[PDB]
């Protein structure tokens, strides 16, 4: 079910890197995709990019495949976002959503409660 | 790359009457039938909600006054009069490949 | 009339002909649904019997006479001339039905080009909540609605069947394999523009590669981990449903495909060159390697279902039971996705399948566009690149009715309704022309010495009561058994049944309604307007 436990706070500092963790339980995690998004304070939302956990298939984009990566484990059932050279720009709170099935339309069912990475 | 854009930015409707939001651009999403769209609710400090399932069926748990058609192009959003309560940024979603990019978004009140 | 010229290219053809991707299709996979090892025990003797004395009867007939197939009745019996309309509509009708095979077989091959094959798993344009299997450790449940990559890549991407209810609800367009029909007939028409000389040359490019690839992929299969349960399940004797209900008509139907009597092209390649003392030569070795052919696909078909079943633990009877044609496209793919060496293999099967389907429909239309030439000599003088022409547009014209439409089931319709008991009847009336109508003594009085040897002691017996015996049999079996379909859990409504039987009997109508326009047509009363009408010119 709704099980998408993200990790807590961060401090940004210039040329950083840190590591968010994405609980995942419940579901067929190995077998859905997982998205992970960009929403700046009084701003929209902006997409970062996708991972198939079972696979190790990665899909950046957004001018963001230079600093995000991506990182699934079966074992632990998480998936991990690898970051680099924090700045003030992208300093802003990231999701952790699971796509839905083909004929669903692969929509963002579920949610996190949201990593406040400032 | 597929990019969106919304309109209106904002519909100060009044309690009691419907509105429509609409997602243009240059697809075309249908592939295999299926409307490629995704609708999604976010509440300021909430995180976002899914409300229509490929921009034709509705979501899990969402009330009926969330609605949504069209195909090809042009799609819209109607809903249903709303209160208090459902006042929310709504974003459109292209999950077409390869890329998935996000609309701009509404401001929708009173 | 010109001739094929050295035997060699003749021999190729005929036997690029006998191997066909129809009858490699369709004999695992009626064998499976019937039960596979109980279908080869009462198959030998058929084959025997439908094969052989058709196809050397027919070549040693176009090789003595050398009239095309519609013009070479003029000279035996009149009165059947709408054997060549019948023919004709026949091969129209494979054509319209090898096609849609055909463009799904091109787009696979196209769609087999990149370094990660869309077969080991389902990517964004597939339903993966129903996309589950994967060979993990222990962690599958299979249920009754689990589904295959493979299956899901043939059902939702390359035919969009989700689209249509049925054939009372109107499917949408495919624009790929639009353009792959489109380059599939341009390439065909330009395969036949130039002539009978490019037939015979073309032949020899694409004889020994669909041989190489079919051995290479044997020895590739029959090594992986598995390979015992399959040839157990394939190699049972199973004499308990053999008598009556068996699946005896379905093989006849199914060797009678594989060999192709009647169906022209015999007559085709035999009205050009009388091959002297080797007809019964190329027609024993052109049978024995079309047996060998088709006995050598269902082994290795079975091989790998027997490796996936052991991969999957479970009983090979019950793997894509309700799985029509599609089991070769899906068990394949599944066996490359699951070979450590894939990106070739598909490649090169893909390619066996694009030649072996392209070297049959060839044949299969210069079979009916060297008949009609004979026949029309004001079409055969000039416009025979016109004619050829046309008759692609329309080949085309009737292929979009069932490939624009996005379903299998009319696809499934005619391979179950088109090929079967039209063709039968066309044989049977073929073949008692050619018995007791035109007398067998003085048919064989030449083609004895035209071969060198006696044919008698077996064909003076075979060609006049069991061979007609057998045909009126399994056109009356076919007759009376009513030819239930499913496919993909659609079951086949009363409504298509009869639209199907209706085909069916109007498929083959054209010699009924010639012989009465020929007798309506001829003056007098009907004893001396028979016996001056079938007369042998
Ligand atoms: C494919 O997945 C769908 C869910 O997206 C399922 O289909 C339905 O499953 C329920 C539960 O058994 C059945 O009552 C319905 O009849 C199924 N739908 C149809 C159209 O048959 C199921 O898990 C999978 N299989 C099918 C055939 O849908
Ligand atoms: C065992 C099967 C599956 C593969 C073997 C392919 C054999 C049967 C085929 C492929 C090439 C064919 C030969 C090609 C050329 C000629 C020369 C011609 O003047 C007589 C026929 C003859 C001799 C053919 C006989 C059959 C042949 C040898
Ligand atoms: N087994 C060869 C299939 C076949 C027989 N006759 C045909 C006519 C046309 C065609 O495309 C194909 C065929
Ligand atoms: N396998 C042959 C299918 C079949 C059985 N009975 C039939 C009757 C009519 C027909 O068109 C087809 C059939
Ligand atoms: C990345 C897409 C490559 C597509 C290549 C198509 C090649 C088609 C060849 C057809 C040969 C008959
Ligand atoms: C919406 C796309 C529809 C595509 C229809 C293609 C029809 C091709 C017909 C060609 C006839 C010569
Ligand atoms: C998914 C991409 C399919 C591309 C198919 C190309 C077919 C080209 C046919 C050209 C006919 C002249
Ligand atoms: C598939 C095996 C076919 C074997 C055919 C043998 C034919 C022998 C004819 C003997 C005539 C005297
Ligand atoms: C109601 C529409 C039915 C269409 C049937 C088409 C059959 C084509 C057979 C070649
Ligand atoms: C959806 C039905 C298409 C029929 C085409 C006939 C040419
Ligand atoms: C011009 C003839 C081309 C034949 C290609 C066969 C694969
Ligand atoms: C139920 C059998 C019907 C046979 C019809 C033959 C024309
Ligand atoms: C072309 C459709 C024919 C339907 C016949 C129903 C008896
Ligand atoms: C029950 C079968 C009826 C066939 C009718 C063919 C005209
Ligand atoms: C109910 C039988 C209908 C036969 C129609 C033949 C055209
Ligand atoms: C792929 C087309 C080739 C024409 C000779
Ligand atoms: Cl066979």
């Amino acid at each position: 079910q709704v099980q998408l436990q993200q990790s807590g706070p961060e401090l940004v500092k210039l040329g950083a890197s840190v590591r968010i963790s994405c609980k995942a339980s419940g579901y067929r995690f190995s077998y859905s995709w997982m998205n992970w998004v960009k929403q700046r304070p009084g701003k929209g939302l902006e997409w970062i990019g996708r991972i198939y956990p079972g696979d190790g298939d990665t899909k950046y984009s957004g001018k963001f495949k230079g600093k995000a990566t991506l990182t699934a484990d079966k074992s632990s059932s998480t998936v991990y976002m690898q970051l680099s050279s924090l700045t003030s720009e992208d300093s802003a709170v990231y999701f952790c959503a699971r796509s839905a099935y083909g004929s669903e339309g692969f929509a963002m069912d579920y949610w996190g409660q949201g990593t406040s990475v400032t | 790359d597929i990019v969106l854009t919304q309109s209106p930015a904002s519909l100060a409707v009044s309690l009691g009457q419907r509105a429509t939001i609409s997602c243009r651009a240059s697809e075309s999403v249908d592939n295999y039938g299926i409307s490629f769209l995704n609708w999604f609710q976010q509440k300021p400090g909430q995180p976002p909600k899914l409300l229509i399932y490929a921009a034709s069926n509705q979501g899990s748990g969402v009330p009926a006054r969330f609605s949504g058609s069209g195909s090809g192009t042009y799609f819209s959003l109607n809903i249903h009069p709303m209160e208090e309560d459902d006042t929310a940024v709504y974003f459109c979603q292209q999950t077409k490949g390869v890329s998935w990019t996000f609309g701009g978004g509404t401001k929708v009140e009173i | 009339r010109e001739t094929w010229g050295k035997k060699v290219d003749f021999l190729l053809s005929v036997i690029g002909y006998a191997v066909d991707l129809g009858n490699v299709w369709r004999f695992p996979y009626i064998c499976y649904q019937n039960g596979g090892g109980a279908f080869l025990l009462p198959y030998t003797i058929m084959a025997i019997f439908g094969g052989i004395p058709l196809f050397y009867m027919e070549l040693a007939l176009g090789q003595y006479h050398r009239n095309g197939c519609i013009s070479i009745w003029r000279k035996i019996c009149p009165i059947f001339k709408g054997i060549g309309y019948a023919i004709c509509i026949i091969a129209f009708y494979i054509a319209s039905y090898y096609n849609t095979i055909m463009a799904w077989a091109l787009y696979y091959l196209i769609s087999s080009f990149t370094d990660q094959l869309p077969w080991t798993s389902c990517k964004n344009s597939w339903n993966t909540g129903n996309c589950t299997n994967y060979f993990s450790e222990d962690n599958i449940t299979w249920t009754l609605h689990s589904t295959s990559p493979a299956e899901e890549f043939y059902t939702r991407h390359v035919l969009q069947i989700h689209r249509s209810k049925g054939l009372q609800d109107l499917g949408g367009i495919s624009w790929q394999l639009a353009l792959c029909i489109m380059l599939i007939f341009t390439v065909i028409y330009f395969s036949i523009w130039k002539g009978v000389k490019t037939s015979g040359k073309v032949v020899w490019v694409t004889a020994t590669f669909p041989y190489i690839i079919l051995s290479v992929l044997l020895v590739r299969g029959a090594t992986l981990p598995g390979a015992w349960r399959g040839v157990l399940f394939y190699l049972k004797p199973n004499w308990q449903k053999l008598l009556e209900t068996g699946v005896w008509i379905d093989a006849a139907a199914q060797i009678f495909f594989s060999l192709g009597p009647g169906f022209g092209v015999l007559l085709a390649f035999a009205s050009y060159n009388k091959f002297n003392n080797n007809c019964y030569q190329d027609a024993l070795v052109t049978s024995v390697v079309n047996c060998m052919t088709s006995f050598v696909s269902g082994f290795v078909i079975f091989t790998v279902l027997g490796y996936m079943a052991e991969m999957r633990n479970e009983d090979v009877s019950e793997v894509a039971k309700d799985a029509g044609p599609s089991l070769l496209f899906i068990t394949y793919a599944e066996a490359i996705a699951n070979m450590p060496a894939s990106t070739f293999f598909a490649i090169i099967f893909f390619l066996m399948l694009i030649t072996l389907g392209l070297d049959s429909t060839f044949a299969g239309l210069e079979g009916v566009i060297t008949a009609v030439l004979d026949e029309f000599p004001h079409v055969w003088a000039k416009r025979r690149e016109r004619f050829v022409l046309a008759v692609v547009i329309t080949c085309f014209f009737g292929s979009l009715v069932t490939l624009t439409f996005g379903g299998a089931y009319v696809v499934k319709l005619l391979e179950e309704y088109a090929t079967g008991p039209a063709v039968l009847t066309v044989a049977l009336i073929e073949a008692v022309a050619v018995s007791w109508f035109y007398g067998i003594t003085q048919f064989c009085r030449d083609v004895k010495e035209m071969l060198g040897f006696s044919p008698g002691w077996f064909w003076r017996i075979c060609w006049v009561a069991i061979s007609p015996l057998f045909l009126l049999f399994i056109i009356c079996s076919f007759l009376m058994s009513p030819p239930q379909l499913r496919l993909f859990q659609y079951n086949y409504p009363y409504w298509s049944i009869i639209l199907g039987y209706c085909i069916g009997t109007s498929s083959f109508i054209c010699i009924p309604t010639y012989i009465a326009y020929r007798l309506i047509i001829t003056p007098g009363t009907f004893k001396e307007r028979i016996i001056k009408s079938i007369t042998p010119e």
